[PDB]
């Protein structure tokens, strides 16, 4: 949730 | 049923229990019992009256023999290296020292050598001491300079392809480019007397460095120039290594055609000769993952990783970098899968044994901390984000702080300022800064990912739609920067749906953050025509959820060697 | 944004407000605006001013020239039959009346007439009044039997069609065949005079009427006689309906390659000229439901009984029985869908909803009665057992007692002893007497069903093969025998897997009874292997149900008409 | 659960 998964 | 076991495992019981009588009378015995005595000393528990004997380069020769029961070696040595005996460095110094001693002596001795080198560092190779099969390897090759007739001429390729695959899993690139000049040398040298060396294996290793160096657009250069040179009478380990590689290098330049078909030949060729218990077939299994959690296959990533996980846990059962490899792949696979619900457990499990072993293995100033200590960060922030807890959501965002600037420092170290991977721990650092509330240098983080993603891997790629979803996400959530989060939401469904179709992952979150900016700007109209997108994005991942498990997917014979490599050259 | 009121409209509630000074004026205007002053009536709820008009024949004739607004035609009709005023037995008597005083009259106007009873009998038809429509039919083909001209035969057969068609809704079988024997007799002796007037809407009419009575064989036979006569001129109802009624007959005989090129043409066909919001297109996909239950494509099934009563729900108002047809067979799949959660409370609203609309429009000694009370008792005796109370448990198993005995009746009475129906009906008889702890006279039940539904559809059939499951169930959980369960499990899987593959969802009440099978007689190293095709059947199942919804499977023009009947016939 | 759904 809030953000997008870490590169 | 109580069958009576046989007058061979009778015996060995009998030998094993009268060891230390008669330790002498069996560094004489054939090949095939001595690693019968030795794996049953294992198996007793008695693995230091065992390291006693592997210590011993002769030995440990006689024990490499045996071809047939490497698996078992394999986790008896490894159960050695966690005994707290240093085998492998000991091996190695001994093989340096006693080939520096008979550098001075005929061809016979030194072909014998070399083969002695041969197996051990591919052992050691194979075990994970990289840093004690480059010692093997460099006395090989130093054999190999002595006399510059056409066989040592030969054999200094074979001990360059695997120096240099001893330097990339253990991030020495820097010596890497120089071993393989001197490859070349060798190379070019042996193709000036009107014989030509195959350059599959080599190039091969040049794919895999540069790909961890993350200069992919070399990498897919020197894979196309690898899969030039796949023949028919090549061994199959460097066949299969020669896929997987090319494999990894077809996903990092975005051509997801070939890619697949590339590793399901690797993947079939690993199940096939060596078996579905095999560390080779656990390394193929591991970039097979990779290409399925790169394109959205992540519930199938998650399975390959576990598949891969666990025949890595058993041929190497203990603190060992391959099984920390695949902890570290498997944490961060599992993160994704997890993301969407928030529950961390076997993820942070896995993501701490990584630590655990490669903290133990290798140096604390080493490049594989990096890719490894990232990863728990990233979940140590999605912890404290899914928390109610103010105060431990403050200690686990410091602690993945620390974490995301450790692995900055490595990666910056290494390869340097502007590179791919340096972005990919700016951006961590610019979500982690999103989530610590400081959102003053989480744009700065943001702007300088994106400023190196798209500079050296063009302007439209995943990882920059990624980054830039991110940015949008930190400028219309609460920095409150709407007239800029529109632009690179659209750029992130631009390229989104350029590559993966409207089935990627993200754009649930990225419709998510549309939605929440169109709340506070009017243009109501356009809350439900998003709305009704993100529905369709959610049957479509209900009716895309069933698929058939990858592990099958390759199944029995699809296609047949000398094709793949012929319809991904022609593809070209 | 505050579009002004055309004058049209306004000038439709100036007219509306003074109805009762200028009702007799109102009748002389164009139909087009004579329908919307009676449709404004409708609006306003004016039922007994509009309901008052169109209990006059010619009244009602003018407002079914309207043919484009038969949407809103057929729910002022239906919410006047709710009100309680007899419109449908009115015209229907008025037109008889009517129909019969012409007989003696020329050729000119009795034409005419038909051309009114058409349109009437028709209407009446299409509304679900069965038993008044064929009042004006039965009229209209007196009017052709009386002048032997070449026309009247032409037309004495287009009666007889829809004659058939009124009779086949209505249950009313035992005249069905009478009626087309009567249809032949006019077919046959316009055929002689050089005109081979075209079967295919006649013929495809048995292929309801016999597959209503199960003669699935003798469906077949004349399914095929139906789609021969299939010709690119004939009008799209005509070739809807015989779609519909070929794959209906053709599920049934255990063959389903052929079956669902037919019925989704037929859904994409009567999309096309009709709508999405049209009767003939909402009886489509309830003959597209039949399709998908059977062939087990149970999770998109619901949606399409439940899009088929959304569609009758909004054109035939509140108490219709073509509402009740779509609530009885949205009530069964809703059952069948929620049978593995063991919820009903969706598909015991519906099942209870479809036998209060039948109640109140049908006789309580009615066939299609037999249908509603086995749906809901199916239910009821569900619901029960899902429940933890006693007394709720031997109330509503009895309250199933009554309907399931009630519905046999009316089978036995109308289709025989030795019928399919007559046979499902035993089969419900042998869970009822299974969950009501009567085991003895469960078996007994179960073996009269397989010995009727094994003789006349055969060895191997969809249907006697789900009894067999439920007679190895009984002799399995609760009555001990052992020794005879295991040939009926295995012989319920085998005819499962030869018509349905793997993805068979009741594999999993037969592997789960493999599984009780064997844990208190021994040979337990199958238990493990059973449960391991319990786990395959487990994951497999867990690939197929999640295709996108039915509605849009059939796309937009995925074949043509005169193919599809090609593709059918060499097959 | 002990049985299959009615035909
Ligand atoms: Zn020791």
């Amino acid at each position: 949730l809030t953000r997008n998964k870490g590169p | 049923e109580w069958i009576p076991e046989t007058l061979y495992n009778t015996a060995i019981s009998a030998v094993v229990d009268n060891y230390i009588r008669s330790r002498r009378d069996i560094r004489s015995l054939p090949e095939n019992i001595q690693f019968d005595v030795y794996y049953k000393l294992y198996q007793q528990g008695r693995l230091c009256q065992l390291g006693s004997e592997f210590c011993e380069l002769e030995v440990f020769a006689k024990v490499l023999r045996a071809l047939d029961k490497r698996h078992l070696l394999h986790h008896c040595f490894q159960a050695l290296m966690d005994h707290g005996v240093k085998v492998a460095s000991v091996l190695a110094y001994s093989f340096s020292r006693r080939c520096s001693y008979i550098a001075e002596s005929d061809a016979a001795v030194k072909e014998k050598a070399i083969q002695v080198g041969f197996v051990l560092g591919g052992f050691l190779s194979d075990a994970g001491w990289y840093s004690d099969a480059e010692k093997v390897f460099l006395s090989c090759l130093q054999l190999c300079t002595l006399h510059d007739e056409m066989l040592h001429w030969f054999r200094a390729v074979e001990c360059c392809v695997r120096l240099l695959h001893v330097r990339n899993g253990n991030c020495k690139y820097h010596l890497g480019e120089e071993t393989f000049k001197l490859a070349q040398t060798y190379m070019d040298k042996l193709s000036k007397h009107g014989q030509q060396a195959n350059k599959a294996a080599l190039y091969g290793e040049l794919c895999a460095l540069l790909f961890a160096k993350s200069h992919y657009d070399e990498a897919y250069k020197w894979c196309i120039e690898a899969m030039k040179e796949i023949t028919a009478g090549l061994p199959v380990k460097v066949v299969v290594d020669v896929l997987r590689q090319a494999s990894k290098a077809c996903v990092v330049k975005r051509e997801f055609k070939k890619a697949e078909q590339l590793i399901k030949h690797a993947v079939y060729l690993a199940r096939d000769h060596f078996g579905s218990k095999h560390p080779k077939y656990s390394d193929t299994l591991l970039d097979y993952g990779f290409y399925l959690l790169n394109v959205d296959n992540i519930c199938q990533s998650v399975a390959i990783y576990q598949a891969a996980l666990d025949i890595r846990q058993s041929v190497f059962g203990g603190k060992n970098i391959h099984v920390a490899t695949a902890h570290e792949d498997l944490a961060y696979s599992s993160y994704v899968h997890q993301y969407s619900s928030g529950k961390f457990d076997n993820a942070l499990f896995h993501a701490e044994r990584a630590i655990g072993i490669i903290t133990h293995i290798l140096p604390e100033d080493h490049l594989l901390l990096a890719s490894s200590k990232r990863v728990k960060a990233l979940i140590l922030e999605e912890i404290a984000i899914d928390c109610h807890n103010k105060e431990t959501e403050q200690r686990l965002l410091q602690e993945a702080h620390d974490l995301h600037l450790s692995s900055l420092q490595l990666a910056k170290k290494a390869f340097g300022e502007f590179n791919v991977q340096t972005a990919k721990h700016y951006g961590n650092l610019g979500r982690l800064y999103q989530s610590m509330r400081k959102f003053k240098e989480a744009e700065e983080m943001h702007i300088k990912a994106i400023q190196i993603k798209e500079q050296l891997l063009g302007q439209e790629d995943y990882e920059v739609a990624l980054s830039v979803g991110h940015l949008a996400s930190l400028y219309n959530y609460d920095m409150n920067q709407y007239e800029n989060a529109e632009k690179l939401y659209l750029r992130s469904i631009a390229i989104g749906k350029k590559l993966f179709g409207e089935g990627y992952s993200g754009l649930e979150y990225d419709y998510r953050g549309l939605i929440k900016l169109y709340n506070s700007i009017g243009n109501y109209e356009k809350v439900f025509e998003y709305h009704n997108v993100l529905s369709n994005w959610n049957r479509l991942r209900d009716r895309q959820y069933s698929v058939t498990d990858a592990l099958e997917d390759v199944s029995t014979s699809p296609q047949s060697t000398e094709e793949v490599v012929q319809s991904f050259l022609i593809s070209q």
